RNA sequence: CGUGAGGGAAAGGUGAAAAGAACCCCGGGAGGGGAGUGAAAUAGAGCCUGAAACCGUGGGCUUACAAGCAGUCACGGCCCC
RNA sequence: GAAUGCCGGCAUGAGUAACGAUAAAGAGGGUGAGAAUCCCUCUCGCCGUAAGCCCAAGGGUUCCUACGCAAUGGUCGUCAG
RNA sequence: CGAUGUCGGCUCGUCGCAUCCUGGGGCUGAAGAAGGUCCCAAGGGUUGGGCUGUUCGCCCAUUAAAGCGGCACGCGAGCUGGGUUCAGAACGUCGUGAGACAGUUCGGUCUCUAUCCGCCACGGGCGCAGGAGGCUUGAGGGGGGCUCUUCCUAGUACGAGAGGACCGGAAGGGACGCACCUCUGGUUUCCCAGCUGUCCCUCCAGGGGCAUAAGCUGGGUAGCCAUGUGCGGAAGGGAUAACCGCUGAAAGCAUCUAAGCGGGAAGCCCGCCCCAAGAUGAGGCCUCCCACGGCAGCCGGUAAGGACCCGGGAAGACCACCCGGUGGAUGGGCCGGGGGUGUAAGCGCCGCGAGGCGUUGAGCCGACCGGUCCCAAUCGUCCGAGGUCU
């Protein structure tokens, strides 16, 4: 008997393999799916993600932004059936793998910390090249 | 209810 | 009533329309019955499942014996289910469809010697103004000269966990006949690679 | 997660602008209130001439917690404060603006106003 | 605290009872198949000392 | 409780502990062979086994990583041009741990020789 | 013991005679076992006599469904004379 | 037979509390009847306005060697004030 | 009085019922809704704050309700020590005074070790007439027992209106309880990284010690966790309380009763969950051993089986329980995956330099899911039936 196969047996129907990789630092629109009532719509939450904490199909990420004056944190699971779409719209670049410290920091500090991620970036233009 | 003690704190 | 033997085998959740749902992935299949307890013999109605297959160099001849007149291979645990006759000779999941509501019995995690707090959810002492090396202790445990005594079953210190703990009216999410799995919503006693017993409930 | 004590931001123009709960408004005795529970508060500090002024004993509806509150679809969300919305006693907003997103678990508690009055729900 | 005592000394009887736990267990040993003496099995035979079949040990 | 943990506290703490295999490790990988108690003895081991695994490994890197704990380029350098080739082949279980059958007089310790291997 | 004035104990007995145990044996030694001395050595120096509490070894009778100031009265079983 | 009597002896509590700063230990090699504890080596840790050094009180051979381990040493002891 | 520690709080309960709520009733100056008043009922429940040392009380905000009492005014070998009993000091007052005052003020030593009973846990022993390995029956115990809002019925019955049901159905909560760790959220004493001072290795580079029993800082697996999750209170059957009747005399009528029969509570019995054959009343089933050598007894070897020892274990203080012991995946290594950390060292290139870029999601890497006999569970030993009699 092999207890985590069993487990990864089970999970494995709701597993995605469509979803793009991104990194904590990065700026991403996840494009979730909503009810509110009597029908369902999709929202659009922006923002850079601070947090990605794996566990297999159980990995959730962390997306945080400021809305009209208030931070929001939204935590999503990255195999959640309810996200139609990720855009990446930034590569940032971290130091760390969880970036609670940009809560305490001013727009602009944050600017500075996070550096466009040049690499990657150059990496996301040099895919999309396709035949 | 405070009634008084009858017995003194025990010293040494 | 119906029941099978199985063991715990981990957490998980999946997605059912929109919604997150806890589960817990138990291996309960396949059982064979290897005695029959009947009312002419036994003076009740039961099934004693046998699970797990076992090393025959492991079984003795007095447990080999019990399996040869049932026919049945060497396995390593023997349990019976009550006022439950399947019509086979064996046992699987799939006398649970999904939808059914469940028991699940298994042996609870031991937290051994477990003090007053962890055990009886006591509210401790203070840890400060004045508090004298009591802030985990009991309290008082009765009166005075009447009745100069401590109540029988008085919650006090002492061993807790590694019991019998049933849990009840768990919703079965899915079943996987192919790998003898059972989705069970929710928590179940115990620990991974335990034995686990899973009964249909008797909840209305 | 809110409790007696707690001081909370008011998310509207009724001229208060900081609010401390005195009881949570949902049973007997309960310890939380979150998003769309309803609270009895004091008003700590207002701002000169509004519908209400420091000291009142007004109601409230709590709109956003830091404490991060949990979704049937498996998400959360989090927001940095913890904030109200001052009401009547029929759960009308007492003001007529309300700033800041709030929580969507409004909606289904019926606080159809005050989801529509915000700039966002989230 | 309030110094707890023994309220009245322990007969011989009792004290006697108490101890018809306190009997040591003799030493389990088993031949060493080399030499043939007696010692403590899953230990290196301090006379020969011979484990597993080898010498393993200077005695 | 301590349900599914991994190491002895073995009554130090953390910088002891620490300094305790290291110690032995050093001592172990000089004479080849030492004696302990049982429960030092069977603790040694994992300590000491990767110590040579990455002398296996021979690169700079693996030097420098070994050095932390060992510290000595000379018993270093014994470790791995005179003990590693040893092992070349061997897939872990560098080292043994046999039970002696006599205990300290001054305490009762049970104790245990452990060595490298062949 | 008290700075001091001052307070202030415990502790006798081998044998007639040292003849106070050569020598051998186990043991690092202490101790013991033989040999020897003696009327006597459980008079062997930790020594006359050697009570009692207290500790232990061996044997007889007895005890793990039973209620107690522990005894007493009766009967029965077992052991001994 | 009692005086919370006096003196002494021996019990109970009990193989229990404790073994006196949580600066810290490990291995190898000696020695010896016997070694966690004595010597030597290597590794580790602690003090460093001290936990090092030098005076004065006070103590009085405790100093240095050799030979010892009954008792003293809170364990052990081959070591030792 | 050769000592029965004394108010209040805390902690932990437990009982009573003259019942605060919830359940069931009768009467009502009971239209409905909501009250009053009495009866039955102790199963469960009976909130958080401000003031005072307070008990009490008043007040704030709620609630189904914010019940009253007993237990040495329950509980100081369980804690507290604010109050009242000491020594200090002051004020008012009384006294020539020393001092005093059911008058006030500020301060003020609460004792590591549980023998017996009792209590919570856990073993050892012997017994359960053959000796054993399993699986069970449940005598008898314990646990639990709460409750609100909204919607439908229906703006209906009832009312002029305001207001607004019974019965029946549906959803959603608060507090409590048991388990659990997928998620959320904690811890994670060395799993990774960054940083300072100093000493050191080896000069640079790279490192180690120490700064706490982690030097500090940012993170963090498994585990153990709640703030997170699942689920529970029932349903149902039975017998009842007050109370309501059917039939019905004594008493041509009447009468719930004297014959007899119905209805009827969150309460009582069963039902749910857990313990349980030391239940000496020691039960039941399945299976294994067997008809030993010597003189209801003894000794001696065995049978089936057990223990010893060992490798371990979400088992655990020891013990016990559970697994495994080479015909083996038990722990340790090693390998693969997960996971954390977040791009090692070395070199190259750019810059005067601190650095930066590339190699590179690299290097390292506890516990988690697995594989692999490389290391160690070597080799053995000791117990252990012969079945009493009607
Ligand atoms: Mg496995
Ligand atoms: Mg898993
Ligand atoms: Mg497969
Ligand atoms: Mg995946
Ligand atoms: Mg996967
Ligand atoms: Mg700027
Ligand atoms: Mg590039
Ligand atoms: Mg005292
Ligand atoms: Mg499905
Ligand atoms: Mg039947
Ligand atoms: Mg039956
Ligand atoms: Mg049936
Ligand atoms: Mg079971
Ligand atoms: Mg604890
Ligand atoms: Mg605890
Ligand atoms: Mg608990
Ligand atoms: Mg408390
Ligand atoms: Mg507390
Ligand atoms: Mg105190
Ligand atoms: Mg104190
Ligand atoms: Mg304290
Ligand atoms: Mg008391
Ligand atoms: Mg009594
Ligand atoms: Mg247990
Ligand atoms: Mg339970
Ligand atoms: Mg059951
Ligand atoms: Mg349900
Ligand atoms: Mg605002
Ligand atoms: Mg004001
Ligand atoms: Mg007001
Ligand atoms: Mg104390
Ligand atoms: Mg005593
Ligand atoms: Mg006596
Ligand atoms: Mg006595
Ligand atoms: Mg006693
Ligand atoms: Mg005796
Ligand atoms: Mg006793
Ligand atoms: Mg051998
Ligand atoms: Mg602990
Ligand atoms: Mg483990
Ligand atoms: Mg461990
Ligand atoms: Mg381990
Ligand atoms: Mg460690
Ligand atoms: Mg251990
Ligand atoms: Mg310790
Ligand atoms: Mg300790
Ligand atoms: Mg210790
Ligand atoms: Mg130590
Ligand atoms: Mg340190
Ligand atoms: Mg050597
Ligand atoms: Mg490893
Ligand atoms: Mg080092
Ligand atoms: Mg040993
Ligand atoms: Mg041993
Ligand atoms: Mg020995
Ligand atoms: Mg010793
Ligand atoms: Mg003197
Ligand atoms: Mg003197
Ligand atoms: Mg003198
Ligand atoms: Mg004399
Ligand atoms: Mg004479
Ligand atoms: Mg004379
Ligand atoms: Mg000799
Ligand atoms: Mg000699
Ligand atoms: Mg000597
Ligand atoms: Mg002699
Ligand atoms: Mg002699
Ligand atoms: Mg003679
Ligand atoms: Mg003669
Ligand atoms: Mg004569
Ligand atoms: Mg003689
Ligand atoms: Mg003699
Ligand atoms: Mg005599
Ligand atoms: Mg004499
Ligand atoms: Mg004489
Ligand atoms: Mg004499
Ligand atoms: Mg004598
Ligand atoms: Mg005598
Ligand atoms: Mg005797
Ligand atoms: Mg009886
Ligand atoms: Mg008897
Ligand atoms: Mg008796
Ligand atoms: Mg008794
Ligand atoms: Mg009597
Ligand atoms: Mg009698
Ligand atoms: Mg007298
Ligand atoms: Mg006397
Ligand atoms: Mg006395
Ligand atoms: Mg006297
Ligand atoms: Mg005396
Ligand atoms: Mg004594
Ligand atoms: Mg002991
Ligand atoms: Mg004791
Ligand atoms: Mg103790
Ligand atoms: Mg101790
Ligand atoms: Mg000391
Ligand atoms: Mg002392
Ligand atoms: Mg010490
Ligand atoms: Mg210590
Ligand atoms: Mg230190
Ligand atoms: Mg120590
Ligand atoms: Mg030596
Ligand atoms: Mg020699
Ligand atoms: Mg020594
Ligand atoms: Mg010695
Ligand atoms: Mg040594
Ligand atoms: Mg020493
Ligand atoms: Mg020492
Ligand atoms: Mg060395
Ligand atoms: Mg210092
Ligand atoms: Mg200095
Ligand atoms: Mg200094
Ligand atoms: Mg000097
Ligand atoms: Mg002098
Ligand atoms: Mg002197
Ligand atoms: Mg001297
Ligand atoms: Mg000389
Ligand atoms: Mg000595
Ligand atoms: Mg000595
Ligand atoms: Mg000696
Ligand atoms: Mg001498
Ligand atoms: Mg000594
Ligand atoms: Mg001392
Ligand atoms: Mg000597
Ligand atoms: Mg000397
Ligand atoms: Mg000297
Ligand atoms: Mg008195
Ligand atoms: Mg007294
Ligand atoms: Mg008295
Ligand atoms: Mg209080
Ligand atoms: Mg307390
Ligand atoms: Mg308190
Ligand atoms: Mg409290
Ligand atoms: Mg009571
Ligand atoms: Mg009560
Ligand atoms: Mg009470
Ligand atoms: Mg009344
Ligand atoms: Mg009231
Ligand atoms: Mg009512
Ligand atoms: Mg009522
Ligand atoms: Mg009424
Ligand atoms: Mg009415
Ligand atoms: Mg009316
Ligand atoms: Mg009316
Ligand atoms: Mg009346
Ligand atoms: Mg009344
Ligand atoms: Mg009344
Ligand atoms: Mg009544
Ligand atoms: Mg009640
Ligand atoms: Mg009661
Ligand atoms: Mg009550
Ligand atoms: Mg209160
Ligand atoms: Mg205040
Ligand atoms: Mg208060
Ligand atoms: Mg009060
Ligand atoms: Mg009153
Ligand atoms: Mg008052
Ligand atoms: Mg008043
Ligand atoms: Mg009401
Ligand atoms: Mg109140
Ligand atoms: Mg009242
Ligand atoms: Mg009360
Ligand atoms: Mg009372
Ligand atoms: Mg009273
Ligand atoms: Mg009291
Ligand atoms: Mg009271
Ligand atoms: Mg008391
Ligand atoms: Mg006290
Ligand atoms: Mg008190
Ligand atoms: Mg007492
Ligand atoms: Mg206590
Ligand atoms: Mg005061
Ligand atoms: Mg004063
Ligand atoms: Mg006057
Ligand atoms: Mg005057
Ligand atoms: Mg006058
Ligand atoms: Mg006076
Ligand atoms: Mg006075
Ligand atoms: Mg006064
Ligand atoms: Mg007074
Ligand atoms: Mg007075
Ligand atoms: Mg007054
Ligand atoms: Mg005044
Ligand atoms: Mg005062
Ligand atoms: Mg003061
Ligand atoms: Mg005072
Ligand atoms: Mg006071
Ligand atoms: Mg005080
Ligand atoms: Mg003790
Ligand atoms: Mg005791
Ligand atoms: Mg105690
Ligand atoms: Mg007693
Ligand atoms: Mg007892
Ligand atoms: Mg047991
Ligand atoms: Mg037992
Ligand atoms: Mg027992
Ligand atoms: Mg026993
Ligand atoms: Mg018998
Ligand atoms: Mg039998
Ligand atoms: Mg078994
Ligand atoms: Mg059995
Ligand atoms: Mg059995
Ligand atoms: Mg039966
Ligand atoms: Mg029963
Ligand atoms: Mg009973
Ligand atoms: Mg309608
Ligand atoms: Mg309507
Ligand atoms: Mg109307
Ligand atoms: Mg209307
Ligand atoms: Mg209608
Ligand atoms: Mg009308
Ligand atoms: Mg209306
Ligand atoms: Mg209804
Ligand atoms: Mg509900
Ligand atoms: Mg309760
Ligand atoms: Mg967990
Ligand atoms: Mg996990
Ligand atoms: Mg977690
Ligand atoms: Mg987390
Ligand atoms: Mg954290
Ligand atoms: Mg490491
Ligand atoms: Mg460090
Ligand atoms: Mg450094
Ligand atoms: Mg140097
Ligand atoms: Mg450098
Ligand atoms: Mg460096
Ligand atoms: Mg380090
Ligand atoms: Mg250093
Ligand atoms: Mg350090
Ligand atoms: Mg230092
Ligand atoms: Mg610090
Ligand atoms: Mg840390
Ligand atoms: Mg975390
Ligand atoms: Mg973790
Ligand atoms: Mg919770
Ligand atoms: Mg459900
Ligand atoms: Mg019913
Ligand atoms: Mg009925
Ligand atoms: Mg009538
Ligand atoms: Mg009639
Ligand atoms: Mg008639
Ligand atoms: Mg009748
Ligand atoms: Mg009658
Ligand atoms: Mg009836
Ligand atoms: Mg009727
Ligand atoms: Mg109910
Ligand atoms: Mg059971
Ligand atoms: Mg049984
Ligand atoms: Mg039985
Ligand atoms: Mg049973
Ligand atoms: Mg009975
Ligand atoms: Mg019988
Ligand atoms: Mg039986
Ligand atoms: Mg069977
Ligand atoms: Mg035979
Ligand atoms: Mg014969
Ligand atoms: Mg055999
Ligand atoms: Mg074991
Ligand atoms: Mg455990
Ligand atoms: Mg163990
Ligand atoms: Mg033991
Ligand atoms: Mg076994
Ligand atoms: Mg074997
Ligand atoms: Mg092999
Ligand atoms: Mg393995
Ligand atoms: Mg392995
Ligand atoms: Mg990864
Ligand atoms: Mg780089
Ligand atoms: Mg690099
Ligand atoms: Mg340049
Ligand atoms: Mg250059
Ligand atoms: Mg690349
Ligand atoms: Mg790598
Ligand atoms: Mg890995
Ligand atoms: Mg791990
Ligand atoms: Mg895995
Ligand atoms: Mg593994
Ligand atoms: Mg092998
Ligand atoms: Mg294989
Ligand atoms: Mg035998
Ligand atoms: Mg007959
Ligand atoms: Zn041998």
């Amino acid at each position: 008997m092999n207890r985590g196969a069993l487990i990864k047996l089970v999970e494995s129907r709701y597993v995605r393999t469509d979803l793009p990789e991104f990194r904590p630092g990065d700026t991403v629109r996840v494009s979730y799916k909503v009810k509110e009532g009597n029908r369902t719509r999709i929202q659009d939450f922006e923002g850079i993600v601070i947090r990605i904490r794996r566990n297999g199909f159980n990995t959730t990420f962390t997306v945080r932004k400021v809305s009209y004056g208030v931070g929001v944190e939204r935590i999503f699971p990255l195999h959640s059936p309810l996200i139609q779409k990720i855009d990446i719209v930034q590569r940032g670049r971290a130091r760390r793998a969880k970036l609670y410290f940009i809560r305490n920091l001013s727009d602009r500090e944050i600017r500075r910390k996070l550096r466009a991620d040049r690499k990657r970036i150059d990496q996301d233009r040099a895919a999309e090249r396709a035949a | 209810v405070d009634k008084p003690d009858y017995r003194p704190r025990p010293r040494p | 009533m119906k029941g099978i033997l199985g063991v715990k085998v981990g957490m998980t959740r999946i997605f059912r329309d929109d919604r997150a749902v806890p589960v817990t992935v138990i291996l309960a299949g396949p059982c064979p019955v290897v005695q029959r307890r009947t009312p002419e013999k036994d003076g009740y109605t039961a099934v004693q499942l046998g699970f797990l297959p076992q090393n025959p160099k492991r079984v003795n001849r007095p447990l080999k014996g019990h399996f040869a007149k049932a026919g049945v291979e060497p396995v390593r645990i023997l349990r019976e289910i009550r006022d439950f006759n399947p019509e086979g000779d064996t046992v699987t999941v799939e006398i649970f469809k999904p939808g059914e509501r469940v028991d699940v019995t298994g042996t609870s995690k031991g937290r051994g010697f477990a003090g007053v707090m962890k055990r009886w959810n006591f509210a401790g002492g203070p840890d400060s103004h004045g508090a004298h090396k009591i802030h985990r202790h009991p309290g008082s445990i009765g009166n005075r000269k009447t009745p100069g005594r401590v109540y029988k079953g008085k919650k006090m210190a002492g061993h807790y966990g590694a019991e019998r703990v049933t849990v009840m009216n768990l919703e079965v999410v899915d079943v996987i006949p192919e790998e003898n799995l059972l989705l069970v919503k929710g928590a179940v006693p115990g620990p991974n690679g335990g034995l686990v017993i899973v009964r249909e409930t008797k909840k209305a | 997660m809110i409790q007696p004590q707690t001081y909370l931001e008011v998310a509207d123009n009724t001229g208060a602008r900081k609010i401390m709960c005195i009881r949570v408004l949902k049973g007997s005795n309960a310890k939380y209130a979150t998003v769309g529970d309803v609270i009895v508060a004091s008003v700590k500090e207002a701002i000169p001439r509004g519908a209400v002024k420091e000291g009142d004993v007004v109601k409230a509806v709590v709109v956003r917690t830091k404490k991060e509150i949990k979704r049937p679809d498996g998400s959360a969300i989090r927001f940095d404060d913890n904030a109200a919305v001052i009401i009547n006693n029929q759960l009308e907003p007492r003001g007529t603006r309300v700033f800041g997103p709030v929580a969507r678990e409004l909606r289904e508690k019926g606080f159809m106003k005050i989801v529509s009055l915000a700039p966002e729900v989230l | 605290a309030k110094h707890p005592v023994p309220k009245k000394k322990t007969s011989k009887a009792r004290r006697d009872a108490r101890r018809s736990h306190h009997a040591l267990t003799p030493p389990t040993l088993v031949p060493c198949p080399e030499c043939k003496a007696m010692k403590p099995p899953h230990t290196v035979c301090p006379e020969c000392g011979y484990y597993a079949g080898r010498k393993v040990l200077e005695v | 409780m301590r349900h599914l943990k991994s190491g002895r506290k073995l009554n130090r703490h953390s910088s002891h502990r620490l300094a305790l295999y290291r110690n032995q490790a050093k001592s172990l990988l000089t004479h080849g062979r030492i004696t302990t108690t049982v429960p030092k003895a069977k603790e040694l081991r994992g300590f000491v086994d990767h110590l040579i695994h990455l002398a296996k490994r021979g690169d700079l890197h693996a030097r420098r990583l070994v050095l932390r704990d060992l510290q000595d380029v000379k018993l270093v350098r014994k470790l791995f041009d005179e003990i590693a080739p040893r092992y070349r082949d061997r897939q872990g279980g560098y080292t043994r741990v046999l039970k002696l059958a006599e205990r300290r007089r001054g305490d009762g310790a049970p104790l245990a020789l452990v060595e490298l291997v062949e």
